[PDB]
């Protein structure tokens, strides 16, 4: 009986160590993620930048040809 | 006759201006208004005139769909060989006639432009 | 060159018909793509165009941006070309009443050619 | 002169699409093309008779015709009979087309022919 | 009262035979009318491949005045 | 039981994770496209300053 | 009870005598199309009777 309470008490306090680590990652993951999403924003900003680079370079490029 | 079709040139040119600024002046230009534009620039007898007809109409060469392309390198041969630059007006006809292997009219272009290459 | 001019205009012609017809069946027609398309019209030779550039002329002309006096001044044109005469001097007159600076000669053509005859 | 080879030319188109066509007539069904090709010989030969014929079997192809076919099929009988001098017929069959396609500039100096020819 | 209720039973069963007789008669008139409908069909589809040679030569004439 | 409820949740938890992981491999194959696309910009970038070079001499 | 087969038997006699109900219904929609084309018929050769005719009259 009381081996079973021990045995108990130790897959408890795993469990407990092994629900704090998926809490630990999940937290993690997530972090990393949006820091993603702030890097894709920041490339769309630079893709509509890109969009009126290619504005003025067409035009010089234009202007020079003709 | 002539007389009117010289009074419709001037017009254009000048109303199409001005819609040209007006819609400079605040913002972005249409592309229909900067395509009347070149339209009308590319069909003046300055070439000065026809230069900056051919600078818009590049311009609008990226902006513009599949069909709308195909217009402005039409407009393209017109003024590169209005300017005799004959080389650049073959070289968009060419183009054109190849996604349009029988537009009659481009190929009457072409061959406007091979006659006064050849003269 | 007339072949230039005569090959231009055919492609005006087709190019802008074939942009009012899609605009036409996918919902209603641009302002600009119909103004293109009339106005080509009014340019052409054949006097069913004119009739048709004129008739989509007429239908900008109601919700314009004031651009009405272009409308009114192709109209004008349109209707000398007819040789309707009079609606020519009519709409050459409410521009030049508009604008203190063009359409005068517009006026000169149209009263030469009511003389004329 | 360009006459003589056109001549010639139409000849053999008459001879071997005539051919063609009654190779498929007796063997069963003609196909719409090569009816259509026999037609086209047809209506440009210097025979009336010839353009009669071409006009006959363009008429027949029409109802069995898809949406681009017809159109095609309504131009060639607006030219068979603008050159039988039919030119009532010949603006009928070219105002359709054209009301169906209004700048097709080939179907609009056909009808300024006609019309040019009507004024007697 | 066993009498009347088997008198009635009686009463209901042949009137039911009568009734499932009448069914089985309008039936077979109604399947010999489409039968021959069908008949009229088949003719009238013959007559239309007739009327596609009956224009092809109105055609012909018509073209050759 | 509150054993069965818990492993009720986990099922659950590793249906969503093996969602999450889908997502995850989609979202990488987006951004790889998104690559094709940039190294495209580049080499034509690079074809357009060997065109301008020439137009400078 | 035999009796509830033949109540049941006569409700899918009911149905189907409701699909031939619109059975008729939809045939008589079709041969009504096909009476309006031999009107067409009626019609367009009389006017080319009347051409005819004119043709003949010269």
């Amino acid at each position: 009986v009381g081996n079973a309470e021990v045995k108990l008490e130790e897959e408890n306090r795993s469990l407990k160590a092994d629900l704090q680590k998926l809490k630990d990652e999940l937290a993690s993951t997530k972090q990393k993620l949006e820091k993603a999403e702030n890097q894709v924003l920041a490339m769309r900003k630079q893709s509509e930048g890109l969009t009126k680079e290619y504005d003025r370079l067409l035009e010089e490029h234009a202007k020079l040809s003709a | 006759e002539a007389v009117l079709n010289e009074l419709v040139s001037v017009e254009d040119l000048l109303k199409f201006e001005k819609k040209f600024q007006s819609e400079k002046a605040a913002g972005s230009v249409s592309k229909s208004t900067q395509f009347e534009y070149a339209w009308c620039l590319v069909r003046s007898k300055y070439n000065d005139d026809i230069r900056k007809g051919i600078v818009l109409l590049e311009e609008l060469l990226p902006k513009g769909s599949k069909e709308e392309q195909r217009d402005y390198v039409f407009y393209l041969a017109v003024g590169n060989y209005r300017l005799k630059e004959y080389e650049k007006a073959l070289k968009y006809v060419r183009g054109l006639l190849q996604t349009e292997p029988q537009n009659n009219q481009a190929k009457e272009l072409e061959r406007l432009i091979d006659k006064a290459m050849k003269k």
